[PDB]
């Protein structure tokens, strides 16, 4: 972990399992790297692009391919920032 | 050339994280290499790919 | 095993059915260039009334998780995804890799005793009464990654061509 | 070949919950025919007529009421929910006596109402097999984890029943009554505050916007007939239902912080009524709305939704409600159930409760991992409950349990069928 | 039973779709 | 090149208890010149957890053996410990004789009496193997268990600051744990 | 690579031709009389009774709808099925068993190398080139609403409507009838759909027109007068109180299917909408639909209505655009595949 000499082991190129299902065999699949997510008078609800936004940004935030990054830290716990 | 207090607002400013899972710089920069040098590996998602030498903290203690 | 089965189908229909959509969006603009080269139409004469991938065994992949709302936006690479490979060679690389990975999920165990999967909360001792202590989520996933063969560092004699002289 | 395959039985899978019912087929993937808990019921001639079909109970009608069938998750008004039922099958073109039948109900429900639905369905339709699993259940099948926290949150009922190894606890749900009908209530009541009179879309024949908050022109179509209260109740159900579609949306807590943001950055929204009356909604009005389910703060009574207890001194709310619920819970299998939560749903679809409710749960319970699982697909948390029953209808081994008319007869007493048979 | 239109405007008939798809 | 015809089929025992002869169609491949397949699949698993059971008689053996034990009590835990497949939680919760009962004293009533039985029962002729393994195993304790449940409740009861500590004491021991080599040579070269 | 057939269902009448043409080779009633087939089984009426195969959108009895598709292969194509892929068509919310027994029918008897269906309106949509929009399919004997997001017909979203060709071919019988001329034979029936055909146009208001005529001569030698039939027919469409039925109107329906669905979808549904079938080429039909859908629509978005000039057979013409379609040619159903699977394949992959 300290050395930053090459290794003979890269990333993950692709996730993938094998499994059989009524049409036939099939070949599952999720994303290795994450998305950097979010890629896209009083105004009218519907015209309101910010609440479509938040809309299509719930709805897709707790069954994603690969979950957040939601670190397991000390940090919350204690009420106070991760520096301090 | 930004000011002073624009530096200390930025490093409070947390830092994106790098996913284990991710190219870092550190691979086999892909197969550039000969194919008979290259051998694929299929692993469960479970276990892990790479470790990292240690020895239990007992150990260093009383070393 | 018929659960993941549904979700996944219903995913898979539901990108092949945006692919066919975009296709016949692709067509009513570009031209009927996308169109199949058509072949000839045998008709037959009224006697022979009067006596009257695409191929091999496909393995059709799924889509990644992201169902309806998000993916009018095609998540893509560079391209549209192989949602259908039936010539099965996989340039002969990946033959063996298909062939060879345990199907996942499986009701029986090909008749081998009778055992029994228990919960992975089960398999542990510790009751995971930390978040640290979260044993793993099993979900049956096989990750792929190239590496460096050992006999590759392994030393190895000197190969080169002698010029004029040199030899001996 | 190794049978990892599961057979299909053609099995029509029914469901009856609180505000829609869901037929549909076996092994298929989307229901047929989604009906709302409603029937029609007109008496103005001297005969007597019904009026099943969705569509056709819109429309005004000179003697016409809308009667309730679905109170509580248990079947009330059985002569007219066996009508529909079986107006229900006639429409499927459905084939009895060769089709099995899976019959899915909530977690509580009367001992009566069961003998009532089985002998009906047994002796009148003629259905060979029948089955009544359990809606949690049902909804954990659904989602493919047989060992989860079902955490609905339905219009009528909100309900929290543990599943361990694919079965209920019956003696584990938690059923609080502050839900999509305590939101439709609370709105309804900030309608009347505001004096916005809200008019059927029958109604509105020519219109034109108007974006005051005053009185707009809608020309009226009246009918020499008179409208009946319960029908003008259900058109405005429908407004309510797009109204919180779209308004709501809920924050964590901060809402004191923003209070007086709010009004400076203009957020405020319009909804147009079918009047044409685009009242705006502030964003503080909206926010609080939202976050009346986990803490219900309106102390105006709710209009009539009175202050309830579990299985029913303060309304918890959902957050200290699934505290609670895991709380209760043996240590033995507490982080089992904490690490998959299956939050099913439509009211689900408010943005921002969903993260909101996982931050409370991780916060107030440290130490224990609370990974909440949700669906990405509308249709999956819509009719997450047909989707259980569909894939329990087609799995192989199940078929050792369905329960004949000839055994019911040969039983005879309800008790020992329900009891081990389900 | 006449056929009505045609209306098959390529923005590139050029042969090679992928002359304007790319 | 014609297809083998599929048919649809009445089908039949999915090895059911009571002998009714429920008819549920499914389809199959080919014609069922073989129908009476009697071993319809899915019978393989009809797989029943099995579990010696006493009578009014055998409680003779049982006499000697809160608590306010009897026949009746004990009959209700083994016909549900038949019925569901020994799943402790769905046990007590499906259980209704009287309240009062609690995981473990069911739990140490079950095995106590399964124990007891099976010695019984290889009296005559010694039990070795599988089953004298099982009674090995059943030497249980119910004392240590609530003393497990105790200690679990009580570390998941813990405050956040308590538990943030052990968290992060975690995390920075494994921190130090990844370069114990490299510390490991400066130390020896030092 | 080889041409795909495409063989369109429809109530009134069957449509067949090729992949690739922009209009179908044959057109055929459907109706089968048992004492032949086709229209002219239907000329000789003594002996064998006309029936229809299909009605309301499902198959009544498959032992004629087999000769059906033995007139339509045979005797009007003249192809071979052993070697030409067959497309097929078929109503919205089918029981899942005539699916099944239609795939195993086809590929039993005929021995289709590769079937496909899929829904006829989702067809319809894939002609006047837009993948979204509410498709208001109404044929001879049912109609359809069906929202359509990417082609994915959105399951909780559609709507049937019993209003049908048919049932206004009866009103306008009735209203003829009290006018003062009854016409008892089918073929009379038939003479007032083409009437209603010709002259009947659709009101833009009903009480407008109606406190404000035309005539043409029957076949047989005498001209026939109606004043009110004109507009009185349409508006029936948009009223069935004088049909007697307890379905809604057009209108109606189409508000409520449009609310189902959800509502980021709802701005470009509303812009998208598109209209089909033959019993809706009414004249009129456009504007008086686009006011009353603006009347009950939200004033932000924008209602287009998209009437196109080929409505009688744009199922047809969107079916053949697809079986053309280089990409669907990997979504067949293969033989092996039925062989493998059994008939419940359909279910998976249509
Ligand atoms: N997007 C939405 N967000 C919030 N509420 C919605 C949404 N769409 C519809 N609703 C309303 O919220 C309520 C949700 O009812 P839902 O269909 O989930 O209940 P159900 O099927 O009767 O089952 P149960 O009440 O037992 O959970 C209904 O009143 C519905 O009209
Ligand atoms: N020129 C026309 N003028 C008026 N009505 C017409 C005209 N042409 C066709 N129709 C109506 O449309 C019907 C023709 O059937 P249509 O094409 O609408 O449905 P289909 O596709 O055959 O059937 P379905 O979709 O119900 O299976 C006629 O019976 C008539 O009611
Ligand atoms: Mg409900
Ligand atoms: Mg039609």
């Amino acid at each position: 972990v300290a050395s930053n000499n090459k290794l003979d082991v890269t990333a993950p190129i692709c996730k993938v399992r094998k499994r059989m299902g009524r049409r036939g065999l099939w070949i599952d699949r999720k994303m290795t790297v994450d998305e950097p997510l979010d890629e896209f008078q009083g105004m009218n609800v519907y015209d309101s692009v910010d609440d479509a936004n938040s809309r299509l940004r719930s709805r897709f935030s707790f069954d994603r391919d690969v979950p957040l990054f939601n670190p397991v830290d000390p940090s919350e716990l204690n009420q106070i920032s991760s520096q301090t | 050339a930004p000011t002073l207090s624009s530096l200390i607002r930025k490093y409070a400013q947390d830092e994106v994280p790098i996913r284990p899972d991710d190219p870092t710089d550190r691979d086999l920069n892909f197969e550039l290499l000969d194919r008979n040098k290259t051998i694929i590996q299929a692993l469960p998602e479970i276990y892990p790919h790479k470790i990292a030498d240690s020895a239990s903290l007992t150990e260093l203690y009383y070393l | 095993w018929l659960s993941v089965d549904i979700m996944e189908e219903r995913k898979f229909k539901a990108a092949s059915c945006v692919q066919l959509a975009q296709a016949v969006s692709d067509y009513w603009t570009y031209g009927k260039i996308v169109c199949i080269q058509r072949k000839p139409l045998i008709f037959l004469t009224d006697e022979e009334i009067k006596e009257r991938n695409p191929k091999d065994e496909i393995i059709p992949p799924a889509l990644p998780t992201y169902s309806m709302g998000d993916y009018k936006r095609l998540n893509q690479n560079a391209e549209p995804f192989k949602l259908h490979i039936g010539l099965d060679d996989f340039k002969k690389e990946d033959l063996v890799l298909v062939e060879k990975l345990p199907l996942s999920f499986i009701f029986d165990d090909n008749l081998s005793d009778s055992k029994k999967k228990l919960s992975e909360y089960e398999k542990a001792p510790i009751a995971a009464i930390s978040t640290l202590l979260a044993p793993p989520e099993d979900d049956e996933w096989y990750k792929i990654v190239i590496r460096r063969d050992p006999a590759s560092e392994l030393s190895a004699s000197l190969d080169y061509q002698k010029g004029l002289f040199g030899a001996s | 070949p190794q049978v990892y395959g599961a057979d299909e039985i053609n099995a029509v899978v029914l469901d009856a919950s609180s505000y829609r019912t869901k037929i549909g087929y076996g092994s298929l993937d989307c229901p047929i025919l989604n009906l709302p808990s409603y029937y029609g019921h007109q008496t103005k001639d001297g005969s007597e007529k019904f009026i099943f079909e969705e569509n056709s109970m819109l429309i005004p009608r000179p003697d016409y009421e809308i009667k309730k069938i679905m109170k509580d998750g248990i079947i009330d008004d059985f002569e007219g929910a066996v009508k529909q039922y079986n107006y229900m099958f006639d429409v499927l073109k459905l084939k009895p006596s060769e089709q099995p039948i899976l019959v899915i109900e909530s977690t509580q429900n009367e001992y009566e109402k069961k003998t009532a639905l089985l002998k009906q369905l047994l002796k009148e339709n003629k259905f060979v097999a029948t089955f009544l699993i359990k809606n949690p259940t049902c909804v954990s099948f659904a989602h493919g984890r047989p060992n989860c926290l079902v955490v609905d949150l339905g219009h009528d009922l909100v309900t929290i029943t543990p599943i361990l190894d694919g079965i209920s606890l019956r003696k584990q749900v938690l059923g609080t009554h502050y839900a999509g009908a305590f939101l439709s209530q609370q709105l309804r009541q900030l309608l009347n505050h505001k004096g916005v009179e809200v008019v059927p879309v029958y109604k509105v024949k020519s219109k034109v916007p108007t974006y005051f908050p005053d009185e707009a022109k809608f020309e009226e179509r009246k009918y020499d007939f008179d409208i009946s209260e319960s029908f003008e109740n259900f058109h405005k159900l429908r407004i309510l239902r797009e109204m919180k579609e779209t308004l709501l949306q809920a924050l964590p807590d901060s809402e004191t912080e923003k209070l007086k943001e709010q009004e400076t950055e203009e957020d405020t929204r319009y909804f147009e009524f079918p009047n044409g009356l685009n009242v705006p909604f502030t964003k503080y009005e909206r926010v609080r709305l939202a976050n009346s389910l986990f803490n219900p703060s309106e102390p105006y009574t709710g209009e009539s939704g009175p202050n309830i207890v579990v299985e029913g001194d303060k309304p918890r709310g959902l957050t200290s409600l699934v505290n609670q619920a895991l709380n209760h819970l043996d240590v033995d299998l507490k982080p089992q159930l904490a690490n998959n939560i299956i939050l099913t749903g439509a009211t689900s679809l408010i943005p921002g409760v969903a993260e909101r409710l996982n931050q409370e749960l991780t916060a107030m319970n440290p130490g224990l991992k609370v990974r909440i699982h949700s669906s990405a697909n509308v249709i999956e948390r819509t009719c997450s409950a047909w989707i259980g029953g569909s894939i329990l209808s087609s799995l192989g081994t199940f078929h050792q349990l369905w329960v004949s008319e000839n055994e019911y007869d040969e039983v005879g007493a309800k008790k020992l069928i329900m009891d081990r048979f389900r | 039973a006449m056929d009505q239109e045609q209306n098959q405007p390529f923005e590139e008939n050029a042969t090679i779709d992928v002359a304007k798809l790319l | 090149n014609k297809p083998t015809p599929w048919s649809y089929v009445e089908f039949s025992n999915d090895a059911r208890e009571s002998k009714d002869g429920l008819k549920l169609h499914h389809w199959i491949k080919g014609s069922s010149e073989l129908a009476k397949n009697s071993p319809y699949l899915f019978e393989k698993y009809n797989q029943k957890i099995q579990i010696p059971s006493f009578t009014k008689e055998e409680y003779d053996e049982f006499l000697k053996d809160e608590a306010s034990w009897d026949y009746d009590e004990t009959v209700h835990l083994f016909q549900l410990c038949e019925k569901w497949d020994l799943r402790w939680p769905i046990i007590v919760d499906r259980y209704e004789y009287d309240e009062r009962s609690m995981e473990e004293l069911k739990e140490r009533f079950y095995k106590v009496s399964e124990r007891i039985l099976r010695h019984k029962y290889r009296n005559v002729t010694m039990d070795d193997k599988t089953s004298l393994l099982v009674q090995t195993l059943s030497s249980f304790d119910k004392r240590r268990e609530t003393e497990r449940k105790q200690y679990l409740r009580r570390l998941l009861s813990r405050s956040p600051t308590e538990i943030a500590e052990e968290e992060s004491l975690v995390i920075e021991a494994r921190k130090f744990e990844l370069a114990a080599k490299k510390m490991l040579t400066e130390r020896a070269s030092l | 690579d080889v041409a795909a057939l495409v063989i369109d269902n429809g109530s009134g009448m069957c449509k067949a031709g090729y992949a690739g043409d922009d209009a179908p080779h044959t057109v055929f009633p459907s109706v089968v009389g048992r004492p032949f087939v086709g229209d002219e089984a239907q000329s000789k009426r003594g002996i064998l009774t006309l029936r229809y195969p299909i009605e309301h959108g499902i198959v009544t009895n498959w032992d004629d709808m087999e000769k059906i598709w033995h007139h339509t292969f045979y005797n009007e194509l003249r192809l071979a099925p052993e070697e030409h892929p067959v497309l097929l068509t078929e109503a919205p919310m089918n029981p899942k068993s005539n699916r099944e027994k239609m795939t195993q029918i086809m590929f039993e008897t005929f021995n289709v190398p590769a079937f496909y269906v899929s829904i006829q309106a989702v067809l319809s949509l894939y002609a006047s080139g837009r993948t979204t929009g509410i498709v208001l399919d109404s044929g001879d004997g049912v109609t359809h609403v069906v929202p359509i997001y990417a082609g994915f017909s959105l399951p909780h979203a559609i709507l049937r409507i019993d209003l049908a060709g048919r049932d206004l071919t009866d009103y306008l019988m009735k209203i003829l009838s009290e006018r003062g001329y009854t016409f008892s034979t089918s073929a009379e029936r038939e003479i007032v759909r083409d009437i209603k055909e010709k002259l009947c146009y659709v009101a833009l208001d009903f009480d407008q027109e109606l406190q404000t005529e035309k005539s043409y001569e029957l076949p047989d030698g005498q001209v026939i007068t109606i004043g009110n039939e004109r507009f009185r027919a349409p508006e029936a469409l948009f009223h069935p109180s004088v049909l007697g039925l307890e379905a809604s109107g057009i209108d109606q329906t189409t508000y409520n299917s449009i609310m189902k669905c959800d509502v980021d979808v709802r701005k470009e549904l509303y812009s998208n909408i598109v209209m089909s079938g033959g019993t809706t080429m009414f004249p009129g039909i456009a504007e008086r639909m686009q006011k009353e859908l603006t009347a009950l629509a939200p004033s932000s978005m924008k209602v287009k209505i998209s009437a196109p000039p080929e409505r009688k057979y744009s199922v047809w013409i969107g079916g053949s655009i697809l079986a053309s379609l280089g990409t669907f040619q990997q979504m067949w159903i293969s033989k092996q595949e039925y062989d493998e699977s059994g008939p419940s394949i359909v279910h998976l992959k249509c």
